[PDB]
């Protein structure tokens, strides 16, 4: 019975697109038989990737079956590693789910199937290819014509991709760092955009909470590669200044609807932690009056600030930025009852810092 | 003479603050503010202090919150003619580090006198506009001035044409990085001030080409703002369309903005619109995309929301088999039949044709269109079928005899030998499918209770 597999291997390599219904039916038939890979050269894969790019666009149902078939065949985990490199990543080209209804229906399947492929190919891919790859995923996260579900996982792979970008940049002369940020602008762009789209909130909450929860890790991890303690360039820093201003806006709707809140914010507070304190102290002084202003409408953000100076080198540097701002705000306390409590609460925790780590906080 | 001494002193102090880095900020900022207070200060002194400020800012690696900005600009705003020139030397522009500084000042509030000089010489921008790096700065300076002064650029002047000319041409360059959103800002404001008609057509034409990624909810504002009677006047040149190279994509997005406009309402111009619209098809259509889907549905809504024999020629290709090739538009073609059959186009011969077409060729992608089409058809035809021959059962009979049917059950839910059909088929399928089991059963008892 196994002779069928070798029997079915012959057509797969052949049957290129050198009579519309006949050819469409012919390609569909090969999709059905190619699904049965229970047994587990690469000749069959060569034709599959050949016809994968050559599939006519108007054949919506044919592409529907092909994409599902493409998902199944790539699960081999043995030869599925050869199809990406061999096909030169042509799938990254415009051939992605060509066809009107295919675009507006099966785009999530097309990107998701490729997402898993690059998920494992990550360690088996160079920097130059990754630069091409991330481009499509960068569009996915920001594009508003796609389901939010894929927008979340589009970052999930990017979290691991940047490490590969870092890895290849470490391995060879790949200009990863310049690439590493290019999506960071997209990441912050998402925040400024998400802040505007939270207005609908005033199931979507789960989507929004899930969406941001993915973003924080994505932005958090890239900083690891970006710094790899080393000082950060000025124009490079300005992106983060935008990040904090937009980020604090996003983390709002989750109090007028706490484990996750602390979880994400503590992850968030780390984004500015590992980077050089000298570049850090630059970021917040410009934005600290806003963040203190923002904390007034949502106390939960204080979990950042309090955790911000609760341990790392951030303590001494942030404390100076905080009290210096509060001191000039000191007259305001005692007049605006709603705001007066805020400054005192801020003053209480910073004084909590000096008690906590008197080393250089006493001096501060 | 005094200013020269401080100029020397500032530089010496400025070297110290960086030296200290590897009072100073206050001292250096204050002396810089001294130049603004003191009048009769030479214009030439801008270049010396500007360089050291630039030299130290890069040396100190700070650009935001640097104390030297605010006191510095106050001096520049008093002397904007020279500073713009010194920033407009070609070599200085080529340096991105120097280029960034120039824009930062143009953002500040005190630049309002400074930006007036730039607005006074539109010809200057055209020189840089008509490579990318040099061009990109030209876009930023153009957008920034308009950002504060919306009135400027509202004049019917060739400057928009120069942006328009390069605008359409250079969509392939993005295949600088932030130019698309930046460039669109200038023209959109111009369209906002005055209806650009054909000018508005071009920005939409390129709005979704060249692999752009930055227009989120930015273009849509004019469409919403376009409504706050204009459609009839706006539609006339749209029919012209002056394409000379256009494609379906351009028209597709063009009708997208119309749909909100036609959702506004309905003057007598609608009468001539119907005649004009039905003269478009040109018999042979080479568009095998959503253009037909958008165009066909758009015609249906406008006439009822706002000779008709010529309109039905549109659905003739989708009344046939080979014509209306793409099923996606074929479902939309049926969707058109549901809409057009609302007022007086109800005939038995065509009523049967559309009804099975919805259930025939069931698919998930078809489910969306047929579900939408069925909603319009459900109050139109089934009433005739209810008083007619109850033909819905015949097709339901055909499918079960052959051997999927939930679509008919959904229609029947809105609407007695059939009762056995749903019960008989569902129980076998039930062995998910649990959804339609309960809903129809409740109607089954209600229908039995009623009669």
């Amino acid at each position: 019975n196994i002779h069928n597999v070798v029997a079915e291997f012959v057509p797969l390599i052949m049957n290129t697109i050198a009579y519309a219904d006949f050819i469409a039916a012919q390609i569909k038939t090969l999709s059905f038989l190619a699904y049965i890979i229970r047994i587990y050269s690469q000749q069959m894969v060569k034709g599959m990737l050949q016809l994968l790019s050559n599939c006519p666009a108007e054949t919506a149902h044919l592409r529907k079956e092909l994409l599902i078939a493409a998902k199944h065949i790539l699960t081999t985990e043995l030869r599925n590693q050869f199809i990406p490199c061999m096909d030169k990543l042509f799938d990254e080209s415009i051939l992605i789910g060509s066809g009107y209804t295919a675009r507006e229906t099966l785009r999530p399947l097309a990107y998701s199937t490729l997402a898993d492929l690059v998920h494992h190919v990550r360690q088996h891919l160079p920097l130059s290819d990754l630069s091409l790859a991330v481009q499509l995923f960068a569009k996915n996260i920001d594009d508003e014509s796609l389901p939010s579900s894929i927008q979340t996982m589009s970052c999930k792979l990017l979290l691991n991709l940047v490490d590969c970008i870092r890895s290849k940049s470490e391995q060879e002369s790949g200009n990863g760092r310049d690439v590493l940020m290019r999506m960071l602008e997209v990441f912050v762009l998402k925040f400024h955009t998400i802040a505007r789209y939270q207005l609908s909130a005033i199931f979507q909450v789960t989507d929004c909470r899930s969406l941001v929860k993915t973003l924080v890790c994505g932005v958090k991890t890239i900083t690891w590669g970006i710094t790899s303690n080393k000082q950060l360039q000025p124009k490079e820093t300005q992106i983060y200044i935008k990040l904090v201003k937009y980020a604090m806006q996003a983390l709002d709707i989750y109090q007028v609807q706490m484990k996750e809140e602390k979880e994400v914010l503590e992850h968030f507070a780390g984004v500015f932690t590992m980077m050089n304190p000298l570049t850090f102290k630059e970021i917040f002084q410009t934005t600290v009056p806003y963040m203190v202003e923002r904390i007034s409408k949502n106390y939960a953000l204080q979990i950042v600030a309090n955790s911000f100076l609760a341990n790392p080198t951030t303590s001494a540097l942030f404390a100076t930025i905080l009290v210096e701002y509060l001191l000039d705000r000191l007259p305001e306390m005692g007049s605006n009852v709603e705001l007066s409590n805020l400054y005192l609460k801020l003053f209480k925790l910073v004084f909590g810092s000096v008690s906590l780590f008197a080393a250089e906080n006493e001096q501060m | 003479k005094f200013c020269d001494q401080m100029m020397q002193h500032l530089r010496k102090w400025m070297e110290v603050v960086v030296i200290t880095h590897k009072e100073e900020m206050k001292i250096c900022s204050a002396i810089i503010n001294l130049f603004h207070l003191i009048p009769a200060a030479p214009q030439t002194l801008v270049k010396p202090l500007l360089e050291v400020v630039m030299k130290t800012e890069r040396a100190m690696l700070i650009e935001a919150g640097s104390p030297f900005r605010e006191p510095l600009i106050k001096f520049l705003t008093r002397h904007p003619s020279q500073t713009v020139e010194l920033f407009m030397m070609e070599a200085t522009l080529n340096d991105p580090q120097w280029s960034r500084m120039f824009m930062s000042f143009l953002k500040h509030k005190d630049a309002r006198p400074l930006r007036d000089v730039l607005a006074a010489n539109p010809n200057r921008f055209i020189t840089l506009l008509l490579r990318l790096d040099l061009q990109f700065q030209a876009i930023k300076i153009i957008s920034i001035i308009v950002k504060n002064d919306d009135s400027w650029l509202a004049s019917q002047h060739s400057l928009v044409s120069q942006l328009r000319r390069v605008w359409v041409s250079e969509n392939f360059q993005e295949r600088n990085w932030k130019e698309p959103k930046l460039l669109a800002y200038c023209l959109l404001n111009y369209c906002k001030r005055n209806y650009g008609d054909i000018e508005l057509l071009f920005q939409l034409l390129r709005a979704f080409t060249g692999r752009f990624l930055c227009n989120m909810t930015f273009l849509k504002e004019y469409m919403e703002e376009e409504i706050p009677q204009k459609r009839a006047l706006f539609f006339r040149f749209v029919d012209f369309n002056d394409p000379n190279f256009g494609d379906e994509l351009k028209a597709k997005v063009l009708q997208h903005i119309l749909n909100p406009a036609f959702l506004y309402s309905n003057p007598e111009s609608i009468t001539s619109v119907f005649i004009t619209k039905v003269l478009d098809p040109e018999k042979q259509a080479d568009m095998l995309d959503s253009l037909r889907i958008y165009l066909l549905q758009y015609a249906t809504l406008l006439v009822e929301h706002a000779k008709l024999r010529r309109l039905m020629t549109f659905a003739w290709p989708c009344l046939l088999s080979k014509a209306c090739v793409d099923p996606a538009c074929k479902y939309s073609g049926h969707l058109l039949l549901a809409h057009i059959i609302a007022k007086f186009a109800i005939h038995k011969k065509i009523v049967l044709q559309v009804f099975h077409s919805l259930l025939k060729a069931h698919a998930m992608e078809a489910r969306a269109i047929v579900r939408q089409a069925m909603a319009i058809l459900t109050p139109a035809v089934p009433a005739r079928m209810e008083d007619g021959h109850q033909m819905l059962t015949h097709w339901t009979r055909k499918i079960i005899v052959e051997e999927l049917v939930h679509i008919l059950h959904l229609i029947v839910q809105h609407f007695h030998h059939l009762v056995q059909h749903m019960v008989s088929a569902m129980q076998r399928l039930g062995f998910e499918q649990r959804r339609l089991a309960v809903d129809l059963s409740e109607v089954v008892i209600k229908w039995e209770l009623q009669r």
